[PDB]
């Protein structure tokens, strides 16, 4: 699982 | 209920799990953003280290670092419109924690209301919690209270972050709590049972 920051 | 003892247990479990840079960087700033980590409940901080996480504070770009060069130039999900890639991502969650040092407060490239309790929360909910943010019943609520803490095309759109933002709300500061507890009231009632 791999998720970024909110834009 | 935690208390000041707890939180002092909580730094040293990040101790244990955080990985700093070499050299010269914004040292006190990491060990804020450690002891803003430290605030989080204990018993997530301890399944994290027992799933043997780390947690990369970053003295440059997320990819600079040799096991995230594979993403440079590559869109992030959920980016697809904001003109960015992975070169421009602040801080990443999940299975692995990555996260720029002097970057938590929002506007500092993302939106969170702090970068590394929303990437944090959201390598609890995959690793931790089993992805319990996509759970029939959180859902349920997210539908409903999704919308509630601004950025609604964003954090209303995806459990997960809204999951993750609400989790941030939650234990970033007693102001952040209070409004959580107020604008989503059954998302603020979800997170504290889960902490029970």
């Amino acid at each position: 699982s791999l998720r970024p920051a909110p834009p | 209920h935690m208390d000041s003892t707890t939180i002092q247990q909580n730094k040293d479990t990040l101790s244990q799990i955080v990985v700093f840079p070499t050299g010269n960087y914004d040292k006190n700033e990491a060990n804020a953003m450690v002891n803003r980590l430290a605030n989080i409940d204990g018993k997530y901080l301890n399944a994290l280290k027992q799933n043997n996480l780390k947690i990369k504070l970053l003295s440059g770009k997320l990819t600079d670092e040799k096991e995230y060069a594979y993403l440079k130039g590559v869109v992030p999900k959920g980016w697809e419109g904001t003109g960015k890639t992975w070169d421009d991502v602040p801080g990443l969650g999940g299975s692995t924690v990555a996260l720029r040092i002097g970057f938590s407060n929002k506007g500092k490239g993302h939106d969170a209301i702090n970068l590394e309790l929303h990437a944090t929360a959201h390598a609890i909910d995959h690793i931790v919690l089993n992805d319990i943010s996509k759970s029939a019943q959180f859902k349920q609520i997210f539908a409903k209270e999704g919308r509630s803490l601004g950025n609604v095309n964003f954090l209303g759109v995806y459990p997960e972050e809204f999951f993750a933002e609400s989790f941030a709300y939650y234990y970033l500061n007693q102001d952040t709590n209070s409004k959580l507890k107020s604008a989503c009231p059954q998302t603020y009632s979800f997170l504290q049972n889960l902490a029970k």
